[PDB]
């Protein structure tokens, strides 16, 4: 417990990397998350969008 | 550029579209500047026979 | 059918072919929606209903 101050160190920099890899699954308001998706479904005009 | 079609084929006269008008006759590009300009000519170029 | 009592045909365990529909100026009004038409013949899907 005492070595606290270094492992919040290490603990903070693993949240923001799983925040960030997390968000890769997120829509944004998309039809998905996937980008094959999008480009597998859809025409350039549309896919695009 | 100028032609003549069946009013059901104007449709195809705009970018990104498809069928065997726009895909073996005339194709637009997908980021075309321009303005297309189109009326019947029934009057015009039809013909008895 | 009529539009209130509409029917529903389970469509599955065969090869599509959507060129033979998309193609066609036979159809008044040809709308989708999640895909484009000509993207069609690429996929494969669980089952349609048509």
């Amino acid at each position: 417990s005492a070595l606290g101050k270094l492992q919040d160190v290490v603990n903070q920099n693993a949240q923001a990397l799983n925040t960030l890899v997390k968000q890769l699954s997120s829509n944004f308001g998309a039809i998905s998350s996937v980008l094959n998706d999008i480009l597998s479904r859809l025409d350039k005009v549309e896919a695009e969008v | 550029d100028s032609f003549v079609i069946r009013g059901d084929e104007v449709r195809q006269i705009a970018p990104g579209q498809t069928g065997n008008i726009a895909d073996y006759n005339y194709k637009l590009p997908d980021d075309f500047t321009g303005c297309v300009i189109a009326w019947n000519s029934n009057n015009l170029d039809s013909k008895v026979g | 059918a009529s539009v209130y009592a509409w029917n529903r045909k389970r469509i599955s365990n065969c090869v599509a072919d959507y060129s033979v529909l998309y193609n066609s100026a036979s159809f008044s009004t040809f709308k989708c929606y999640g895909v484009s038409p000509t993207k069609l013949n690429d996929l494969c899907f669980t089952n349609v209903y048509a």
